[PDB]
């Protein structure tokens, strides 16, 4: 949508500013990216989503899809974190009240096998940890394929050496070119015919 | 293109109270054999409150329909810099007027059955017991009004049975095909396969962006080609301006 | 250089048939292995027969079970491919006739 | 000028705010549409506070109601605040509904005025 | 597409040959087949012949389905009317007419029939439509509507 | 279970199978409708002798199985070795099979006389068809050239019912109108095959120089089985049987 | 042997069906709808197929009471199921995001909202 | 596997499945001037089939709704006596069954031909669905990618140099 002369090549500027030995530099040189196909490879890549999103944002800032993905991921992180914290707080409050009244849920061994930690303490630990792990797993599963597709597009662009801003990029007002609203219609003349 | 199709997802919720009333009336009728007047006053009062609610809804809709015909607008006189209220007549498709008359008749019938129910409840309160004749008459009035409540759903019948009318005669030799029963027996199999795939095979996800504004207002570009409606240039400009404002 | 182009409708129908047939073939192979195992178990436990006879019967039972499971996709793909091959052969003969 | 269908996304609060501000302060809109939006705003502002005040009064009464008064404070306050919550939410919901309905009518008028609907013409 | 070469107007001998061909076609037209003289007469007759072939195949399949589905579905389906779901044998349950059913198993037999006969016909027609081929008279692109003149044939 | 029921109760199972199976298989293989019919006829003639011999042997065994028991008087090996009797029965079946195969497949040359052609007194039709096919069959040992492929693609809409009206547009055809008309007439109107053009043959020779150097002849014309197979025998100038035909061949 | 399977009918297809004994061998100790309807069906079949007048009339008297009891049980079932259905419907529509993004072309009549014919409608006079 | 696989209105288990609601929505965002005569004929045949199919859908849903209404009424079958309640309650149960059936997509040879065609008409329809009906196109592209169809319009395109315009649902690479 942006004409070649109206493109600011912010992606190219960031690529130039990047260091000498960089993964983006290697991709531009011609390094090809392939998503992992093994379970271990996918599990390892699961933790690289944040870095990929950050670098893609730095490269193609103001890109519609990248900006929408960032906003959605931030909102999902906030919502999942608050839900997990509320669940943990409610569970801890319930456990404390029922233990005060003398009722303890018969979950987990009463005493630890090695350190002899009490069932109440281990229940608190599980209530604190399990929801966080579930939140992380859910977010990673939700965003992994999208992040991989975005990264594949970025790597293909680097290999093709297309460092210009992609489609659906909307620059701020400072970089937006003013529109000429002065139009002078041509003088009317009777047709010779 | 003026098909006038109303959403069933919106129609069913509106229709719920009437079916609730008729079901409660049937339960009251069935239970009248072994129940007393005092105990069944609960059901009677529930039916009365539901009928009042439906009466309010019907009156509100009827008032809107009747007030349509009075076109009142504000006109700004620039010389005096003053807004003035002006009244004018209405011009619209005659189908709207016909359905408005039908809805007026429906509202009058509902007022009639509401008065019938009020009379019945007052009389049973005075007597001290309920009677099958009047109770069943009220139940059947509720059923009839429920049937009549579907008056404004005739566009779906037209949409279904006009494509049958437009079919020409077989031997006039326009297409030389008749696939009614064939399509019936083929759609049986197609629906079987579709349901089996839906509840046992891959189902595409429904996840979508819920936060970024105007994300799905996709302006034309190379990816989407330029075969859109011609005057969507303004739409594309507005989308561009909105994206600039967001960013 | 240009080359003969097949009919898109036939290509799509064959693609669907081939996908269904691959999925079947896999599931039916697993079903056949399971049926062979079950037949061997039944023969060695309730049937008084030689080991060779029991193994042959189990193999045939498993093969029959797999064929029963996979017949629908196999037959559908066979008929679709036969029709497509006939159409392609007729078109190519009509093009190259001289 | 937006996607239609069940699979589409319903209007967001930010989108509604942006659209109403556009209708209010844009130059391409007509004076009649702007007046419609302004009238919507002024005539809808009332319900938001009317419902809140009614809820406050009703909750004040229900706090001293025959059973709520004798109920303990933990139950008493929770039960007595319910009418206030219901009336407040009703007032806010009706205000938003009226304002959004009239703003959407104004948006339809603007779309027809600028010919931005693919199936509408004179 | 490309256009073919347009022949020059026919001579008198060609006109006579065309007239003779049309006369022969008219004579060949069957007496019991009522088709009006029109440009689409021959196309209509061909369509009718194909429809007649499809009708023959469909009715043969329908008869075969009536023959087959009976012992396989309808007769076993009639075993469900032996007893009610409570376990008691079948007994008459009148609607508005208290018909006298003194005859042995009259109630059970008639009740079973009322459901079996519609089921029999439905299954037979489903079998016919399933196993009957309409390929002969199916034209997806409607290319068989081209007019064929008697002299061309 | 629905598919199993369909398989069991398909009316095609009850319907008698026809002879069109070979034609359909050959068409799927690639042979034209006429070529498929000719090849199917040849194969059916080749296998009919074997089928008839097997049926004759089976019928002979059924009717006269007691001959093996009777022969035990002179050959007690049959009496005291059932395996020998079984082998003798198998040998008799194979003997009938071979007699039928000889009758229906052996050359059995005979005169080309309309008075007895087709009576099966001599296997003239089958012998001539087999000889012609084997003699004149030579697989195309080339690769279709670009010109041939382009002509095949351009032959999509050609029809002999009505000649196409060729129109010369200088902006898309080039050259001169007369030269373009001559080339079009050569390509389509004349019916000359693409491989018969001089430049096409020269390109074929240049591309297959390696085969020519090795000493292998290049077949310009692909084999046309319908140009050498004719079950009726009219192609080979075989006189049709008089009593089943109302015409005569010069010979 | 095709006749042995086509023209030979099962004894159950001709002879009158007996009583399913397993249905009554073991029963719950609750005077519920199942037992009530079992007794109703038993008495009804006996009345239909019996020549004994003394037992039928008392069976009719008991069957009227059985009908009343079954009506009460059905009333309870209808109440519970209808209330559950109504509550489920209300909850579904409360927690279901109703699509409010349907096309609104029908509600707009550009040629009618602003009369296109203008003054020509009133008389003409040209 | 019926004996009418040639029939255009017919379908296969693995053919592209589209709901009636999706088809009617897609009809809205298409222009006939931009389609070839072959594409117009395909759409006309599809409408010819849908005319009967849509009307028959409630016929298919009727028995399920009837059974559900009977169960809701109770365990008593009273014939004509209970028709009022049966059909008053079924008047809302049957719409639900029809809703489920219409939301259920069904395969069709015409659907797959129109969507997956590799010509100008196919590209035009795919792009129009992608632009003016993003919600439908998301599901359609997921289905196509799962069924091994590759087009530049698909959001799951791994060989594209431009970022997707819609969320990409999880899937196996
Ligand atoms: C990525 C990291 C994420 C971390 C998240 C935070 C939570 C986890 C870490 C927390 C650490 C600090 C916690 C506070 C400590 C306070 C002090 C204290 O007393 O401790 C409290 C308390 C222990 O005190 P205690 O009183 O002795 O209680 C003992 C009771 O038995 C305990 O009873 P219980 O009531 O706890 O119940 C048993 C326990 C379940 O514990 C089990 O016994 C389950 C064992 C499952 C094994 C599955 C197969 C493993 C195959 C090999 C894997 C190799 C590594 C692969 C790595 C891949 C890449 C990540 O929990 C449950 O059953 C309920 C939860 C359901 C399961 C969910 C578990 C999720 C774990 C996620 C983190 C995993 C980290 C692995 C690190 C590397 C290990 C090599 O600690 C915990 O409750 C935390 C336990 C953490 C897991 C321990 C696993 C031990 C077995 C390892 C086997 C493999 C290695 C063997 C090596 C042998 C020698 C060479
Ligand atoms: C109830 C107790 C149980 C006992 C009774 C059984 C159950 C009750 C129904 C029984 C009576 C049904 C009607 C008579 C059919 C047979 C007539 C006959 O023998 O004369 C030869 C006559 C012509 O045969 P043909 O020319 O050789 O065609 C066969 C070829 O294979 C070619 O096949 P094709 O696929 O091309 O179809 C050919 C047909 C195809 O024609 C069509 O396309 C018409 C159908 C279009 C689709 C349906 C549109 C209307 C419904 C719309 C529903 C909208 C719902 C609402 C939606 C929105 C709101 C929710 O077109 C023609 O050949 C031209 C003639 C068309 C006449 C159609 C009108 C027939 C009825 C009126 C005359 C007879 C009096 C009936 C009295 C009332 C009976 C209830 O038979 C036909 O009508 C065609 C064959 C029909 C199928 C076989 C029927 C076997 C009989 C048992 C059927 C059992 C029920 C299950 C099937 C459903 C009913 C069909
Ligand atoms: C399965 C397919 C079915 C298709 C569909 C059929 C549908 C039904 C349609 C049926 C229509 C009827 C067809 C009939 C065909 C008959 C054959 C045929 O066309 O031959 C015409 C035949 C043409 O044969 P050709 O001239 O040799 O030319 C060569 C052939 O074209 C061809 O020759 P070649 O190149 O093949 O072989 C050369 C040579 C190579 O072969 C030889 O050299 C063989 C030499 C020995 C003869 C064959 C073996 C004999 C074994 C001993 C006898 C049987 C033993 C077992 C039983 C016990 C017997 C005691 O063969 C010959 O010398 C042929 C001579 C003809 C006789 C032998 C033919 C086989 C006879 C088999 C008889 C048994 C089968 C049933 C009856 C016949 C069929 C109905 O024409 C004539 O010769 C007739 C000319 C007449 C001129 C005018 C005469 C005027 C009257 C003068 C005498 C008056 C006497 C008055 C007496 C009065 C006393 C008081
Ligand atoms: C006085 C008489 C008044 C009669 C009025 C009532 C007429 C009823 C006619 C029903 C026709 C239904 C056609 C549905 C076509 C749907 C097409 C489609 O794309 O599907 C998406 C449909 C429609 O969705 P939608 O309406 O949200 O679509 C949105 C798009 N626009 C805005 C264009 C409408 O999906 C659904 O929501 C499912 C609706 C199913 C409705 C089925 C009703 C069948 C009739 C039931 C009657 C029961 C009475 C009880 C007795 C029964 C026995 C007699
Ligand atoms: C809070 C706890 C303390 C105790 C609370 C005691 C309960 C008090 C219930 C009052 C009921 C009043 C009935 C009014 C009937 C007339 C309605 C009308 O005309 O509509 C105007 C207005 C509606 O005006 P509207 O035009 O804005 O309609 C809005 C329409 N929709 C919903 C689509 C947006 O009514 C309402 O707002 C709600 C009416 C509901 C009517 C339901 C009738 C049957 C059930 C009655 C309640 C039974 C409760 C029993 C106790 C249970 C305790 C757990
Ligand atoms: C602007 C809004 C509308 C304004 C118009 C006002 C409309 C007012 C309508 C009032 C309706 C009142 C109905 C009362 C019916 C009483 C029936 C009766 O006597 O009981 C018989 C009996 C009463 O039985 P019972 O149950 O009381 O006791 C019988 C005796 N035991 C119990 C001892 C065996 O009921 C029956 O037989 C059952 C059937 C009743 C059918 C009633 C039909 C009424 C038709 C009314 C038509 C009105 C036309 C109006 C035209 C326009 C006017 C403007
Ligand atoms: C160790 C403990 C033993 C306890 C005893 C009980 C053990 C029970 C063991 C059950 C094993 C089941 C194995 C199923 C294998 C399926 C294989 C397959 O794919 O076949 C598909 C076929 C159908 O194929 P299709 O082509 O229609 O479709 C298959 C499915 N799709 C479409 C997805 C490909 O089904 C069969 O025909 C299977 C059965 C074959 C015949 C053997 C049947 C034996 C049982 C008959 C019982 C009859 C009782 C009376 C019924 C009266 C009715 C009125
Ligand atoms: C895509 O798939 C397909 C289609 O689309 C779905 C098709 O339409 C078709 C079209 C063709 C068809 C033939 C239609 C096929 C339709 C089918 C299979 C569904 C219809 C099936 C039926 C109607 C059969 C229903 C019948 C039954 C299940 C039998 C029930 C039997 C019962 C209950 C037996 C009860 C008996 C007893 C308990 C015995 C009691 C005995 C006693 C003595 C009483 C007790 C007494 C004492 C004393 C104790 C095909 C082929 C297809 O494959
Ligand atoms: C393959 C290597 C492994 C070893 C096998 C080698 C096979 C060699 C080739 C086939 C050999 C066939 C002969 C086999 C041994 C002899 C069989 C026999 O007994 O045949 C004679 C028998 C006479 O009948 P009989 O029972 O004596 O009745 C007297 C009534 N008073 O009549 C019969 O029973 C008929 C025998 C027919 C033999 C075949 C003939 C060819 C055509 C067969 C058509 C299909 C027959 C299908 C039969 C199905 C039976 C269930």
């Amino acid at each position: 949508m942006i004409l070649p002369h109206n493109n600011r090549q912010l992606a190219r500027q960031y690529f130039d500013s990047l260091p000498e030995n960089d993964i983006n530099r290697k991709y531009y040189e011609g390094l090809k990216y392939e998503t992992p196909k093994t379970f271990f490879g996918r599990f390892l890549n699961q933790f690289n989503i944040d870095a990929k999103l950050d670098t893609l944002s730095k490269f193609y800032t103001y890109q519609k899809t990248i900006r929408a993905t960032q906003a959605e991921l931030q909102e999902d992180r906030k919502s999942y974190l608050t839900n997990s914290l509320l669940f943990t707080a409610v569970s801890w409050f319930s456990i404390y009240q029922f233990a005060r009244k003398g009722a303890v849920l018969p979950v987990l061994r009463e005493y630890g096998r090695y350190f002899g930690t009490h069932r109440l303490f281990r229940q608190y630990l599980h209530t604190l940890v399990l929801p966080l792990l579930y939140t992380e797993y859910a977010l990673n599963q939700k965003y992994y394929t999208h992040m991989e597709h975005l990264w594949t597009v970025h790597v293909n662009r680097l290999n093709q050496k297309i460092l210009e801003d992609p489609l659906y990029t909307f620059y701020p007002q400072e970089l937006n070119v003013p529109k000429h609203n002065i139009i002078v219609p041509t003088i009317f003349r009777d047709t010779p015919q | 293109y003026k098909t006038h199709l109303f959403s069933w997802r919106w129609f069913l919720i509106k229709l719920l109270p009437s079916v609730s009333i008729i079901l409660l009336g049937y339960y009251l009728q069935l239970t009248l054999k072994w129940n007393l007047f005092n105990k069944q006053n609960t059901i009677v009062l529930l039916i009365t409150l539901l009928l009042l609610y439906i009466l309010w809804l019907e009156f509100y809709q009827f008032y809107h329909i009747l007030s349509f015909y009075g076109n009142i607008n504000w006109a700004f006189d620039y010389d005096e810099y003053i807004w003035t209220l002006e009244l004018d007549t209405r011009r619209t498709r005659l189908a709207n007027n016909y359905i408005a008359i039908c809805l007026f008749a429906k509202f009058w019938h509902f007022v009639f059955i509401f008065l019938f129910w009020v009379f019945f409840v007052l009389r049973i309160n005075e007597l001290g017991r309920i009677r099958y004749p009047l109770l069943v008459a009220n139940v059947q009035n509720f059923i009839i009004i429920y049937i009549m409540s579907w008056a404004y759903m005739y566009p779906w019948l037209k949409f279904i049975f006009r494509k049958y009318l437009d079919v020409p005669y077989y031997w006039f030799y326009l297409n030389g095909r008749e696939l009614g029963i064939r399509v019936f027996f083929t759609d049986l199999k197609l629906f079987f396969y579709g349901i089996t795939n839906r509840l046992f095979d891959f189902n595409p996800s429904s996840i979508k962006f819920e936060k970024y504004p105007f994300y799905y207002w996709i302006n034309s570009s190379q990816l989407t080609e330029f075969n859109q409606y011609r005057k969507f240039v303004i739409r594309d400009s507005i989308i561009y301006s909105l994206n600039n404002y967001i960013i | 250089a240009r080359d003969f182009e097949y009919n898109n409708q036939d290509v799509n129908q064959l693609n669907g048939a081939f996908i269904s047939l691959v999925e079947d073939e896999k599931i039916g192979f697993w079903v056949g292995v399971g049926g062979f195992a079950y037949s061997q178990f039944i023969m060695r436990k309730f049937v008084k027969s030689t080991n060779i006879f029991a193994s042959v019967t189990s193999l045939f039972a498993g093969a029959a079970l797999a064929n029963l499971y996979t017949h629908q996709s196999r037959a559908s793909y066979a008929r679709v491919a036969a029709r497509a091959n006939r159409n392609a052969s007729l078109a190519l003969n009509k093009l190259m006739e001289y | 000028m937006e996607p239609f269908g069940t699979d589409e996304r319903n209007w967001t609060h930010e989108e509604k705010d942006i659209i109403t501000r556009f209708l209010k302060y844009d130059k391409h809109v007509n004076l009649k549409t702007a007046e419609m939006v302004y009238s919507a705003e002024v005539e809808s502002a009332y319900f938001g506070k009317a419902g809140a005040l009614a809820g406050g009064v009703i909750s004040a009464l229900f706090f001293n109601f025959p059973i709520v008064r004798n109920l303990p404070i933990i139950r008493r306050s929770v039960i007595g605040v319910l009418p206030f919550l219901y009336c407040y939410t009703w007032g806010k919901n009706t205000q938003e509904e009226l304002r959004w309905l009239k703003t959407f009518a104004a948006y339809q008028r603007f779309v027809v005025y600028h010919g931005q609907h693919c199936k509408l013409w004179v | 597409g490309f256009e073919t070469v347009v022949p020059a107007p026919p001579t008198r001998d060609d006109e006579l040959r065309m007239i003779k061909a049309t006369e022969e076609q008219f004579l060949q037209q069957p007496r019991y087949k009522l088709y009006m003289n029109e440009a689409h007469r021959i196309a209509k007759m061909n369509h009718g012949d194909r429809h007649n072939n499809i009708r023959a195949h469909f009715w043969s399949n329908f008869a075969l389905g009536l023959l087959i589905t009976g012992p396989i579905f309808i007769i076993p389906f009639g075993k469900a009317f032996r007893n009610l779901r409570s376990g008691v044998p079948y007994y008459f349950r009148p609607k508005y007419v208290f018909t006298q059913k003194n005859q042995y198993n009259q109630d059970r037999n008639w009740g079973a029939m009322k459901k079996q006969i519609p089921l029999w016909l439905g299954l037979s027609t489903a079998y016919a439509y399933w196993f009957t081929d309409f390929s002969i008279n199916d034209d997806e692109w409607l290319e068989k509507g081209k007019v064929i003149y008697p002299h061309q044939t | 279970v629905y598919h199993l029921f369909e398989r069991i109760c398909n009316p095609d199972n009850f319907k008698l199978s026809g002879e069109a199976a070979r034609v359909r298989t050959l068409i799927a293989a690639g042979f034209s409708k006429e070529e498929a019919e000719q090849v199917a006829w040849l194969q059916n003639h080749q296998v009919n002798g074997k089928i008839l011999g097997l049926f004759t042997g089976g019928f002979a065994l059924y009717c006269c199985n007691n001959y093996f028991h009777y022969f035990e008087r002179y050959f007690p090996r049959l009496r005291y070795q059932p395996f020998t009797k079984f082998l003798a029965q198998a040998a008799t079946v194979y003997f009938f099979f071979k007699i039928g195969d000889y009758y229906f497949t052996s050359r059995r040359y005979g005169s080309n006389d309309a008075r007895m052609n087709g009576l099966m007194y001599s296997n003239t039709y089958y012998s001539t068809n087999k000889e012609a096919l084997i003699q004149n069959f030579e697989p195309l040992n080339r690769k279709f050239t670009e010109e041939e492929v382009e002509q095949f693609l351009r032959n999509e809409g050609r029809s002999q019912e009505e000649k196409r009206n060729w129109i010369y547009n200088p902006h898309i055809h080039g050259s001169t109108e007369g030269e373009w008309k001559a080339d079009i007439h050569e390509k389509f109107d004349s019916g000359k095959a693409p491989w018969e053009r001089e430049h096409v043959k020269a390109k074929i020779l240049e591309t297959n120089k390696a085969k020519i150097d090795a000493g292998e002849e290049i077949q310009l014309k692909p084999f046309k089985t319908l140009n050498h197979l004719d079950k009726t025998g009219l192609l080979h100038r075989l006189h049709p049987f008089i009593w089943t035909n109302n015409w005569t061949l010069l010979g | 042997m095709i006749w042995k399977y086509l023209q030979r009918t099962n004894r159950g297809n001709i002879i009158q069906a007996g009583l399913q004994h397993r249905k009554f061998e073991n029963l719950p100790f609750k005077q519920n709808f199942d037992n009530l309807t079992k007794a109703y069906d038993l008495r009804m079949w006996y009345i239909s197929n019996s020549p004994h007048e003394a037992k039928n009339l008392e069976y009719v008297n008991e069957l009227e009471a059985l009908h009343n009891e079954l009506n009460y049980q059905n009333s309870r079932q209808f109440l519970f199921r209808t209330v559950s259905f109504l509550l489920g419907w209300a909850l579904f529509y409360q927690f279901y995001e109703l699509p409010k993004t349907y096309d609104w072309q029908d509600t707009q009549e550009p040629k009618h909202q602003v009369p296109a014919y203008g003054d020509l409608e009133e008389g003409g006079d040209e | 596997m019926d004996n009418n696989y040639h029939f255009w209105g017919n379908g296969d288990r693995q053919d592209v499945s589209l709901s009636y609601e999706d088809y009617y929505s897609i009809l809205d965002c298409l222009l006939d001037e931009k389609l070839s005569p072959q594409g117009l004929m395909k759409f006309k045949n599809l409408h010819e089939v849908s005319m009967y199919g849509v009307s028959y859908v409630p016929l298919y849903c009727f028995p399920v709704a009837y059974g559900i209404s009977h169960m809701l009424t109770g365990k008593v079958r009273r014939g004509h006596s209970g028709y009022r309640n049966l059909f008053s309650l079924m008047s809302v149960v049957l719409p639900f069954t029809c809703w489920y059936a219409y939301t259920t997509p069904i395969p069709r040879r015409l659907y797959t031909e129109i969507i997956c065609s590799n010509n100008a008409d196919g590209a035009y329809v795919r792009n129009r669905i992608k632009q003016q009906k993003p919600g439908i196109w998301r599901k359609l592209s997921q289905q196509l990618y799962n069924k091994n169809f590759r087009f530049p319009e698909l959001n799951q395109d791994l060989t594209a140099t431009e970022f997707p315009l819609d969320y990409v649902a999880p899937h196996k690479f």
